[PDB]
């Protein structure tokens, strides 16, 4: 059941990290797509399979998961991406175990029927994030670290309190979700735990004046990037949002909508924007999922189903193509040695379709129909039309800003006078591609099938900030 | 424009970090050695503790 | 399901090109892709012929995939197949001793579908499909010779004045879905006659929507775009600047005409624009 | 009927050193601590008092986690001297004296018995261990004269000397803060903290072992019986946890920091007394005896005299499994899931908020996220580039200690309503 496939990356990246050999994360992330995407199939609603096992009798605690229309697609996504950073990593220094510890623990946090389950994963998934960053690349690591690594949890620990409110204040008798959404929060009292909750999410979501984390922690992991892919599947913010942070305290969120949906604008744009000016491969890519995950916050926040569901589903594409780039930009390091973006410019004659790769890649960045980025981006349109326009329409100049960058970034890249002539493809990059391309398409041209069961939580939790 | 104001907003991260530590060693400075220093200090505490108590 | 083929045909035919491509000999790509422009041209008379067609798919909650072929649609089907047949063989010809014949040929391919899925649509973000990617395609083949970095900017430039007004489109788009809560061009149609209702918001709406096909057609102050497309081969320019990519901009109020006709002043400053 | 055992064996080799080697007589107390921890555990569930003596989960809890760390600070010491063995002893028996009655009175020389020894045992005779012994023998006694004045006071507004008393105003709350200003010094509460680093820098790494786990698990002990009124209490987390961890930033070496750090955690565990849970505070106690006496044991393996930060790092390369506890170590005690860590923490936090103090619990959280900047600068560095220090790597003894403090550690993090069923009555 649930616990199985949350558990089995963690199995497979502990006999990664201490046994070995290397290609038992590949075949291990294997695995766990294809439990993944069982579990994604037949699935009958929330309770698809529902575990419920005591921990703390007293305290109230519980292991609690189940399979919403949500965790179920997220599941997938998450086992999807990890096992194409396993395959392509090419890091081989041994720890692709961490990777997969980083995925089991990233499965139990969008698994968790529970609140207190959901905190302890997400304050556990920060020892495997400081771990690859420090002994595993970086000349500022150590900075970078103790940047990204306070921020969360400066964001974090605050939060406890606030969770200690919404639970005692509520007189919820556990900490499942199902009670604790049994009994709501009073005014002024909603305020203060949705203000706790906020920052702790905001600061990860990333928004605006909290993002400056983001890019020392990009820049300084391995040259391959697969730290880079997980930490940008780390910026689970919005979900915790959707379901936690906005029907655990609509009152003060009633005064916070605004301000948050300008920031999620403003981030977008800012986000977009600056990463015209990167001179480099990890701060465009960094600035661009700064730019994707406002414009997910914004489709969350402006209410409007529509633009929640868009924001969710952007979120997992985004997350998807994200580490997609990160990876081929670590190959193309490892191939060549440099990320900087006006140096090696003749590629595309020698890139056979690593060419294609990187603009399909960079397609479904700048959201184009047909790839997976168009549903969420507007569908989130949409929704924050419904809400606000003006904070919509300055959100969306963005998709200017995104091929701005995107379009220079591959020209200067790829397409410009031949340089000395690089590697075509390695083995493994083949297999990245093909699954890359395949579950793009499948993402942008049906996104039918996929988020189906989004649709009813988006609906529901939307009318609920209703009467 | 929008790089280098964020990257002046990373430095004031930095100074916000910066201002805790200078806080941390005005405080570790609060003891130096000298016996007399730490029983009017501890004195002083328990008094401002005593006071507190109504 | 028989009127999609007119776009996949033009959609295999750019895989094969594209994905193994040099795997044919020089005239094959060319052969293959005016083949299938030629039996889309057949199949899209042979529906026409037989009345009208229409499809409708499961696609985006509230937002369905929905296409039309009417008199219309047709007309703009047969112009692009046939002159498409015509360039195609013109650059059979016309593309010798380059590389890239099959990715050359794969490109006009796309091209081709992406028009049809421009025209044939009785949703609006079908169009916005359709434009996007004859956005992508058009930058693919100005920059066609890559090894010259001055043919690639040009492409930069018209694909960010096609987002420039792909992003009017969306906003237009937003509001008529805001409004009505529609955005299928039949039912909004059969939505937007009678007592129109916020004429302010409906004026809005079609002066983002005519932005959009200002960058498209390369209208006043987007003009600048064009001329550069001189960057790619002759066929490419014959292609975006005769048949398609600028005739999408006429379409769209083509088909949009119940709501231009009921904008007085935004079909006045359309007249202005297009004298100037 | 442990006291008894304890009482025994100390009795015993105060003659028998003169026949036994000092090596003989490690022994000897060795075999107590084991003989008396183990009649604690099989006397589970059946409180035992005769006279003033009382024993409850508190005391049982407690005085484990003291054996616990005698046992660990004894396998250490290896000096010729079977006095500094013999004093060891006397804490313990002296710490459970403390946690196994309310009387004041005899709470009173409780403490004096289990904290003399210690005076005399930081005596390595390294010109710091005297000014250390010197401030902390004059700072205690003046607590020592406070807390008498407040037992005098409560006999005033009470006709008993034990705890729980209904109180008057004023002079009930006086008598409070009288008691309350000793039981935080004792417990390394600001501001009552400055004894603590100087103390801790200069005695014998061991001997900081020890005391830094069994004196702040007795001082909680005691602290449990009283009823600390909410100002009070929330003024010492405050101006613990804010020193604690500030003026643990500013500092350069490995043992001052490290007291700096446990002034900020007695703040954490100053919470617990919010409601005097006595299983959150023991679970909370049981993680940090068992962490920091690793911390200290490696530290100990490195150079009982004084150890910089520096010294800490290339232990990976050194010794793996040794850098492996010690990143353990200063997680939990960060507080971090899956660590026990943060259960103790939560379970803090839940007793503050059930009290209903709000602003004080986010201070700490705030103060307890700064801590990670020192912590991380801890944990990480042993995987840093070794540098000029001295180390010993242990006997096995030393190694089996700190691997089963680790493990247990991560046992009892990861499944924590094991033994968390039992620290009421002990079912």
């Amino acid at each position: 059941m649930v616990v199985l496939a949350v558990l089995l990356p963690v199995v497979f990246g502990a006999l990664l990290l201490l046994g070995l050999p290397r290609a038992l994360g590949v075949l291990g992330a294997g695995l766990s797509f294809l439990l993944n995407l069982y579990l994604f199939l037949t699935h009958p609603g929330g309770v698809a399979h529902a575990f419920q096992a005591p921990l703390l009798p007293g305290a109230g605690v519980y292991w609690a998961f189940g399979l919403d229309g949500l965790s179920a697609l997220f599941f997938l996504t998450i086992a999807l991406t990890v096992f194409l950073g396993a395959l392509v990593a090419r890091v081989e220094g041994r720890f692709l175990g961490l990777a997969l510890l980083m995925e089991g623990l990233l499965l139990g946090l969008f698994a968790a029927r529970d609140l207190l389950v959901f905190y302890v994963f997400f304050e556990a998934a920060l020892i495997p994030a400081l771990l690859m960053l420090y002994l595993y690349g970086g000349e500022g690591r150590t900075r970078a670290l103790y940047t990204f690594v306070l921020f969360t949890l400066v964001g974090s620990l605050p939060m406890l309190a606030a969770v200690l409110g919404a639970r005692l204040l509520s007189g919820s008798p556990t900490f499942l979700l199902e009670d604790l959404l049994a009994h709501p929060l009073q005014e002024e009292a909603a305020f203060w735990v949705f203000l706790g909750f906020a920052l702790a999410f905001a600061i990860k979501t990333p928004l605006f004046p909290l993002h400056a984390w983001l890019p020392p922690f990009h820049q300084e992991n391995h040259p391959s990037g697969l730290a880079d892919a997980l930490g940008t599947l780390y910026k689970v913010g919005v979900f915790a949002f959707f379901r936690f942070a906005i029907p655990l305290a609509p009152e003060g969120f009633a005064q916070a909508q605004g301000l948050l949906l300008f920031l999620a604008a403003l981030s977008a744009l800012y986000g977009a924007w600056v990463a015209f000016a990167a001179k480099d491969f990890k701060t465009l890519l960094a600035y661009a999922g700064l730019s994707h995950m406002g414009v997910a916050a914004l489709g969350v926040f402006s209410g409007t189903p529509e633009g929640a569901m868009g924001g969710l589903y952007l979120l997992a594409a985004s997350g998807v193509y994200t580490g997609g780039l990160f990876l081929l930009a670590g190959r193309l390091y490892e191939r060549t040695g440099t990320l900087e973006i006006g140096r090696y410019r003749g590629l595309a004659q020698s890139a056979p379709g690593l060419a294609a790769l990187a603009l399909i890649l960079f397609l479904a960045m700048v959201g184009l129909p047909g790839l997976s980025g168009f549903p969420g981006e507007f569908l989130t349109l949409l929704g924050a039309y419904k809400a606000s326009p003006w904070l919509a329409a300055l959100a969306f100049l963005s998709v200017i800003a995104s091929a701005a960058y995107a379009l220079t970034a591959f020209q200067k890249t790829f397409w410009e006078e031949g340089g000395s002539g690089v590697k075509d493809l390695a083995g493994a990059e083949w297999g990245f591609a093909l699954l890359s391309v395949l579950a793009l398409l499948l993402m942008g041209v049906f996104p039918g099938y996929f988020a189906r069961g989004l649709h009813p939580l988006a609906e529901a939790f939307a009318k609920l900030l209703g009467g | 424009a929008l790089f280098y104001g964020d990257r002046g907003l990373l430095s004031g991260y930095f100074g916000l970090g910066g201002a805790a530590r200078s806080l941390g060693q005005g405080l570790a400075r609060l003891q130096t050695g000298y016996l007399r220093v730490y029983a009017l200090l501890f004195v002083l505490g328990a008094l401002l503790l005593l006071g507190v108590m109504r | 399901m028989a009127l999609l083929g007119t776009i996949l045909l033009p959609l295999l035919g750019f895989a094969l090109l594209g994905l193994f491509g040099k795997r044919m000999r020089e005239p094959l790509p060319g052969v293959l892709a005016s083949g299938l422009v030629l039996a889309s041209f057949l199949l899209g008379a042979g529906l026409l012929l037989s009345g009208g067609a229409r499809f409708q798919a499961e696609w985006l909650p509230g937002i369905p995939f929905s296409l039309l072929l009417d008199n219309l649609s047709g007309f703009m089907l047969l112009i692009v197949t046939g002159v498409g047949f015509l360039i195609h063989v013109y650059a059979i010809g016309y593309m010798g001793g380059d590389p890239g014949y099959s990715r050359f040929f794969a490109y006009f391919n796309l091209f081709i579908a992406m028009m049809l899925t421009l025209v044939l649509a009785d949703s609006y973000p079908v169009m916005f499909i359709g434009w996007e990617g004859v956005g992508l395609a058009s930058f693919l083949l100005i920059g066609f010779w890559y090894k010259n970095p001055q043919y690639a900017d040009s492409a930069r430039k018209a694909f960010i004045v096609n987002r420039i007004g792909d992003l009017g489109f969306m906003l237009g788009m937003a509001i008529l879905w805001a409004l009505y809560g529609t955005l299928s061009i039949s039912e909004l149609k059969e939505a937007m006659e009678g007592p129109l209702k916020n004429p302010d918001l409906l004026a809005l709406a079609g002066l983002l929507l005519f932005l959009g096909a200002v960058g498209k057609s390369a209208q006043i102050p987007l003009m600048v775009w064009l001329p550069d497309a001189m960057a790619g081969p002759t066929p490419v320019s014959a292609l975006i600047h005769a048949a398609t990519m600028v005739t999408a901009g006429v379409y769209l109020i083509a088909r949009s005409s119940f709501l231009y006709s009921v904008l007085p002043d935004v079909s006045y400053a359309i007249a202005v624009v297009g004298l100037l | 009927m442990t006291l008894a055992i304890l009482a025994v064996f100390s009795v015993a080799l105060t003659l028998l050193g003169f026949v036994l080697p000092p090596q003989g007589v490690k022994r000897a107390t060795l075999l107590g601590l084991a003989l008396a921890l183990a009649s604690l555990l099989l006397t589970w569930g059946k409180p035992f008092a005769f006279g003033p003596y009382a024993v409850d989960g508190v005391s049982q809890v407690f005085t484990l986690l003291a054996l616990l760390g005698a046992l660990w600070t004894v396998g250490l010491v290896r000096s010729g001297r079977f006095e500094f063995y013999l004093l060891v002893l006397y804490a313990a028996l002296g710490m459970h004296l403390l946690a196994s009655t309310r009387h004041l009175l005899l709470m009173l020389v409780a403490l004096e018995a289990l904290s003399l020894p210690l005076y005399a045992l930081a005596t390595w005779r390294r010109g710091q261990g005297l000014e250390a012994a010197l401030k902390y023998f004059l700072l205690g006694a003046l607590a020592a004269a406070f807390f008498l004045y407040g037992a005098a006071l409560f006999y005033g507004a009470t006709g008993s000397l034990v705890l729980g008393a209904p109180g008057e105003g004023p002079l009930y709350a006086l008598a409070l803060g009288l008691l309350l200003v000793g039981l935080g010094f004792k417990a390394a509460l600001a501001p009552f903290h400055f004894w603590t680093p100087d103390v801790y820098q200069g005695s014998p790494t061991p001997v900081v072992l020890f005391m830094a786990t069994s004196v702040k698990a007795a001082a909680f002990a005691a602290l449990l019986r009283v009823a600390a009124p909410p100002e009070a209490l929330a003024l010492l987390v405050a101006l613990s946890v804010v020193v604690g961890n500030l003026a643990a930033l500013a500092q350069k070496e490995a043992k001052r920091l490290l007291a700096y750090s446990s002034i900020a955690h007695a703040g954490y565990m100053a919470l617990a007394l919010y409601t005097g849970n006595a299983q959150a505070l023991g679970f909370y106690l049981l993680t940090y005896v068992l962490a920091t006496g690793l911390a200290f044991a490696v530290l100990s393996q490195i150079s009982p005299d004084r150890v910089p930060l520096e010294a800490l790092r290339g232990l990976y390369r050194k010794d793996p499994l040794l850098g492996l506890a010690f990143l353990v170590a200063m997680l939990s005690l960060l507080g971090l899931p899956p660590l026990a860590g943060f259960w103790g923490k939560y379970l803090a936090f839940a007793e503050a908020a059930r009290a209903g103090a709000w602003g004080v619990l986010v201070l700490a959280l705030v103060t307890s996220a700064v801590s990670a900047y020192y912590y991380l600068g801890l944990g990480l560095a042993v995987f840093a580039r070794p540098e000029e220090t001295p180390f010993r790597p242990g006997p096995p003894w030393a190694r089996a200690a700190v691997v089963a403090a680790g493990v247990l550690l991560l046992a009892l993090g990861l499944l924590p309503g094991l033994v968390l069923p039992a620290l009421a009555a002990g079912g």
